[PDB]
């Protein structure tokens, strides 16, 4: 239920690279691993990449193996998808969603000689959980 | 007692994993260590394990190997793991000093007999094109794969209105959402997903998918092709 | 503190309450880091 | 870090300073949650 935001697509022709935008927001996007799904006008859906929350691991495609790359900045609250080598079979719709596990923290830091203080997460376990929920409205990318 | 009995010998297919474990009792092994042999057709002896007491610690002569005792259980556990072809021999657990004094080269007594370890030896969904039904009826869609993808790792549905975006409606084939009641069941069989739907309705119109998900291969995630429903 | 909870798995009616599902946070090795542990408490153990 | 304050009742003036307030935290019987807690202490046993 909460917004999702897509930018970033337009018209390019082939072999060149785009950028494309996905924002978060009324909900924590360090807390939810990102993927992007590819789906062509008429045809099913197609996975294309996930990572994490973190972003330590990073899962690709086999049509799209070392030409596709996924990133995520969670300061900005911000996913950035990064286009190499485009080819005109690439011309759909990207759609933008997020995770379920709700990942929570392992360890937060402590104070022993007091123990009672509220003090940031240190180490946490989460990621992976590839299920999505919520779709955006997606954006249109065209080669040609 | 103070002999050594040992067990967890058999034969292994490259890369996979052993339990060998030997026990042993004799009222003296509380100053003794027990630690493993490894012998080669062809070769001298070497070592593999040596559970040193004073200090607790776990030395092996390869990252793979690990020693390992639980309580005060006169038994000890060696793990192997990601086995290779040299990896085939008579692995025997002795007792060594009380500091696990020199081994892979000594020849300790109190032995045991030892066992035998040998070693030795793009996927696609398919879904039906489409379906139909009359209006409160019962279809199933079947999603076949491989072992991989929908045998070894959790199948998840998707459902795409026309242009609309795409809702989850089963996850790990055994649960639903909130949002989605209860008309839709889910099941999986060997490496093929079964979806059945009951009082289908004009809304329930849209095309459905099955994906799997799993970060330890690349051939594991893998998206069906689409299954349309038509009511009549 | 014991932020416990009362314990509703194969349980019969004569040890109704009793055991509780007590969850803690707790000290690990380094003297930094709290866990979240949990453990099981007879009602004899645990007021409120 | 006692946090003190200069006492001022019914006093001799000569004898200024001497006893005093001091407030400060404290840990409870739960080693979670701190209780503001206040004591009289003499001149010869605080130091700024
Ligand atoms: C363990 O420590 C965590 C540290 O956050 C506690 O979580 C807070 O709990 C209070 C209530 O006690 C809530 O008001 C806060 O919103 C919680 N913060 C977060 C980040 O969750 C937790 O209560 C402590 N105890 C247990 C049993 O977990
Ligand atoms: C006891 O500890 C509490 C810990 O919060 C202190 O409260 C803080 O006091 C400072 C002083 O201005 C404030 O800036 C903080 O905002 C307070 N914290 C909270 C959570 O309100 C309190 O001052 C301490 N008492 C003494 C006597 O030292
Ligand atoms: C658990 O069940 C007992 C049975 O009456 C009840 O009295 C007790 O309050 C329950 N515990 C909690 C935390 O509600
Ligand atoms: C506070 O106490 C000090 C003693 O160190 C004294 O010199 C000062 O006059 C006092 N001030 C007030 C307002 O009581």
């Amino acid at each position: 239920q909460v917004q999702l935001v897509e930018s970033g697509g337009g018209v390019v022709q082939p072999g060149t690279s785009l950028r494309l935008s996905c924002a978060a927001s009324q909900f924590r996007f360090d807390g939810y691993g990102m993927h992007w799904v590819r789906q062509a006008p008429g045809k099913g859906l197609e996975w294309v990449a996930s990572i994490s929350h973190d972003g330590i691991k990073k899962y690709h495609a086999e049509k799209v193996w070392g030409r596709f790359t996924i990133s995520r900045d969670n300061s900005k609250n911000t996913l950035y998808l990064q286009m190499n080598s485009l080819r005109p079979e690439d011309t759909a719709l990207y759609y933008c969603a997020k995770d379920l596990r709700e990942d929570e923290c392992e360890e937060w830091w402590s104070d022993y000689y007091d123990f009672g203080a509220q003090l940031p997460c240190a180490k946490s376990r989460g990621g992976l959980v590839g299920i999505a929920d919520n779709w955006g409205q997606g954006t249109m990318v065209t080669v040609s | 007692q103070v002999q050594l009995q040992e067990s967890g010998g058999g034969l292994v297919q490259p890369g996979g994993s052993l339990r060998l474990s030997c026990v042993a009792s004799g009222f003296d092994l509380e100053n003794y260590s027990i630690g493993w042999f490894r012998q080669a057709p062809g070769k001298a002896r070497e070592g593999v394990a040596c559970l040193s007491k004073n200090s607790g610690i776990g030395h092996s002569v390869k990252g793979r190997f690990t020693i390992s005792r639980d309580g005060d259980s006169n038994t000890w556990f060696l793990q192997m793991g990601a086995l290779e072809a040299e990896d085939t021999a008579v692995y025997t657990c002795a007792t060594y000093n009380r500091a696990c004094a020199n081994y892979v080269t000594i020849w300790p007594e109190f032995r045991g007999q030892g066992t035998q370890v040998t070693v030795s030896s793009q996927s696609v969904l398919t879904q039906p094109p489409s379906v139909s039904a009359a209006p409160g009826q019962k279809v199933t869609i079947s999603c076949s794969g491989n072992t991989s993808n929908i045998g070894n790792n959790f199948v998840s549905w998707y459902q795409q209105r026309p242009g609309r975006a795409p809702q989850l409606l089963i996850y790990e084939t055994d649960k639903r959402p909130s949002g989605i009641p209860d008309r839709f069941s889910a099941s999986k069989s060997g490496t093929s997903g079964t979806l059945a739907i009951t009082g289908l309705q004009t809304g329930d119109e849209a095309d459905y998918y099955c994906a799997t998900w799993a970060a330890s291969l690349s051939s594991a995630r893998v998206f069906g092709t689409g299954t349309q429903v038509i009511v009549l | 503190t014991l932020q416990c909870t009362n314990v509703t798995n194969n349980i019969t009616d004569d040890m109704r309450g009793e055991l509780k599902n007590c969850s803690f946070n707790m000290t690990t090795e380094l003297r930094d880091k709290k866990q979240k542990v949990y453990s099981l408490f007879y009602r004899l153990d645990v007021v409120q």
